[PDB]
């Protein structure tokens, strides 16, 4: 039934058909990709905050650190990056306070937006797709309304056949529409804040950092 | 609290269809 | 990150493959 | 007339209907549950903050907290929390006064977060079924229609007078949606505007308490 | 003509445009309240901030505003709010100017923090009205075409003339929900733009003043 | 601030009572 | 940036009207 | 014709038509007149900028700039109020190098403000005609609509001849409308992206000036 | 009989149509030309990014630039001119250090200016289409229905026949406004998005140089 | 980035008119 009028429609509206497909297995991967990833992260980040706290010397996680340092990931690599740029910066020239203060704070930095860079991804494409999917399934209705009103300049009087294939397109074309634009505007939001809240865990470890490595110098 | 078009125009196009269906 | 994005495609593909055959079944009742 | 509906009714009618009738009671149920209990959070909020300022020490303070015990909410778990924080770093006599304050200004944050996060559950979900109610009635609607026309041409004695009662039933999907979808955006905001003010008291508590601590030393 | 359909109206139909008046009123009256508060308020603060700055002893101005013995509003608020703060502070507890200076600073946070709160209310309403009224609009629209096809089956004539009423009540639902939903939803941003502004003159205020009370330390 | 708030509250009122009746009589012409 | 389609429903109200003109 | 469409019309259409028309005369003079101003006002500003910075001594530059004072504007008004304050303060009471280059800052902000608010006139009167003129063309139409619908309704055998000149008149609102929204939109933007680009000059110059003042003092 | 209908139509709707197909043409290629400078400019920057804290003197690096000459682009430029200007000045005699610091910042502003000026061209286009396009083929829709209406009152007695073929020739000119007006909304919000993020490394690699040439001196 | 931009102008005219021709060719049909 479906498969009769999409074959019997023109070629327009099957490329529009295949495009919001395309569009809806794409966000569906997406928001299935993501939220693995985004739980991992947070769980990491717990995880490797639970340590830090527990009274062991920073020299220990720094020698622990450098064994796995290759695949260091989350909120562990901002420590390995400010502790080693610390002591590369103390061993060397007896620099000022401020000279190191700085440079550990610019390499946490550094670090920072390079893993909020990593994690957030795909996740404007969502958005970009629940605001002008409607309109394409809007352009072939148009089409399908196009075509109905050119069958029905006939001379001879109109019958169900002759305008048969217009309301068809055009039912599907909205239908599809519609269906193409749920999973993207339910799921944008909740994807959005979960990074929102990740970035001030990350902003609250470095402050935290930084105001511990100020004692020490 | 923008407006929100698309239901309209949706429902306004399903009653155009429906009347336009009924002309034979 | 790639082998995710194909195993991502490959899921979708095989739900999109049976919604649309429920789909069709749907549509004769 | 809700059997002859579902008897006349084919399949992705009324499972649609069913969605939409469970998301309905859904939401009256979260909302119903809610209020109470933000309505005991305050309540609660705001005697502990009576009690606080009535000029106790804070050791007779603690031995009410212990005499609590385990059933502790927001105001009190946090002071508890922060005290035993406190006397446990200082009785090591291994760390400087700014960093057993930091130590105890954390397990306060960590507190909080998790009373937060306590409170505000089940609140996403209206926002999801409010953002998404409509677009399935659409659909409905639309493959209700299709399906009409569709068997409309089958019978060649068609007649402008019986296709309406066919046409009628489909329309009722949307109703249904957007009675679902009006109270949902309501609650959501008042719900979230409620949440922002207690987040205002307690985190102007922990300052104050962090300040009180922090004298002491 | 219009009253006469108006008349023939069901309830339902009747109720909802008695809603959406009300809301269009409630809206209309909150808009034109709000303004002229929050122009005596800039002024008001200007005034003050003017004042500060000719040159007189901060003394004789703390003297003058506890000789008005009265509630404040505006910048003068925290002037008092701050120097009470510092008197009591300066003598008592720690002479330490970090412990002064975050005491007094705190005094001005909660100032600021209560009187935004103060100047901030029934602003979401007209932000709620605007996202729910159309739907209204639309539930009306839907029930009365759907009454309209009801009735058409019951008889064996069919005619369109005989339905053409029904979507003159629809347009007219319509209409009115349109009508009400645009002006909060304009009203909402325009006046979110102005707290902005005022907040930002409140910081920069707060920010020269904890200046000017340190550098005397 | 109850008392500005009622008296917005009427003006208001007023002034949609008499659109509405601008209005209807515009439907006899 | 975004599409505003708002007019569209003028077009489509005058399209509507001709049908029902017509019916008879 | 056009005029006799006009004459033929009741009250409503032609306030409508008459409102259209009044808009399109206003915004195009807007843009007209605000058009020479944002150009003169940037030359000036990238004219005194090339001066400043020619080594000449400041109270030079300060006994130059009292030939003109009346009719000072931008960059050169910012210079002269705060070598002005500077001055004034400074010979006229004895206090820390400090709360002079803070008053001079803070007469500095003022008239930067007031600089950027007469150079900001009649702006968003264009996004509010862009944003209203459809929806009152809409209505405009769909009165007549509902109007022709209730003629219809009472009336048989319709041919067609008798509502034409109904959907004649309604179009013609829509065009105008139409019209008239077509160049405040792509003016507005314009406008905005030069007022935006302006502010960053007064900004550095303002920062630049400061740390001038403060070696001097 | 696309074409067909292309040639019947009157002579401002072939004029719309040609103006619209001229804003797709000159659209598409923006886009496509932007889209590679902006991916080449990101890897430049993380690259040198990258180079730029590996521990090598100044010296080096300048020596390094002075071979490239005219190919350095991006913050390479920003660092030849600032070192450049902070040597020219250096060797002057009697020089204070704050001076020279300030000469070197303003040379960067400068460069930095520049580069985005140089970066963000055509960019503002965009917008314009796809903010004017669909207006455009909604006044021509409503011009051709007009005429349509007013060559069929000519005969006062025809039927939906004499009609038809009108108005579908008038819908054409939505469906190719529609067509053009897509893609620039698309594209615009991820270039403005790539341009902020790419200014705000400068920034910051401004700030982070400033402050480690002040302690050179 | 002048003559790069032309090349694209170019691309994009010829691809325009290729895919014009082809749609308006296919509607006969």
């Amino acid at each position: 039934n479906i498969l009769d009028l999409f074959l019997k429609a023109s070629l327009l509206v099957k490329l529009i058909m295949l495009i919001l497909i395309g569009f809806s297995i794409a966000s569906w991967a997406i928001i299935i990709q993501r939220t693995r990833i985004l739980n991992a992260a947070a769980r990491e980040a717990e995880a490797f905050e639970d340590k830090f706290w527990s009274g062991i010397e920073l020299s220990r996680l720094y020698q622990e650190s450098q064994g796995k340092r290759d695949n260091l990931t989350g909120s562990e690599q901002i420590f390995y990056s400010g502790f080693k740029e610390f002591v590369r910066l103390h061993r060397a020239n007896s620099h000022a306070p401020e000279a190191v203060v700085e440079g550990a704070s610019r390499a946490m930095r550094i670090s920072m937006n390079r893993e909020l860079e990593n994690l957030e991804t795909h996740i404007p494409f969502l958005g970009t797709v629940g605001s002008i999917s409607p309109y394409i399934g809007l352009f072939g209705t148009v089409w399908g309304i196009m075509h109905a009103f050119i069958a029905l300049g006939a001379v001879k009087q109109a019958t169900l056949q002759m305008v048969a294939p217009g309301i068809a397109e055009a039912l599907i074309a909205t239908a599809i529409g519609l269906f193409a634009a749920i999973p993207a505007v339910m799921a944008y939001n909740r994807l959005n804040q979960r990074v929102n809240k990740l970035e001030l865990n990350y902003d609250n470890f470095m402050e935290e950092f930084t105001a511990i490595l100020h004692r020490q110098a | 609290s923008e407006i929100n078009i698309v239901p309209l125009l949706d429902v306004l196009l399903v009653l155009l269809l429906i009347f336009m269906a009924t002309a034979p | 990150q790639n082998d995710k994005l194909k195993r991502a495609i490959i899921i979708s593909a095989v739900l999109h493959v049976i919604l649309f055959a429920a789909l069709i079944w749907s549509s004769f009742d």
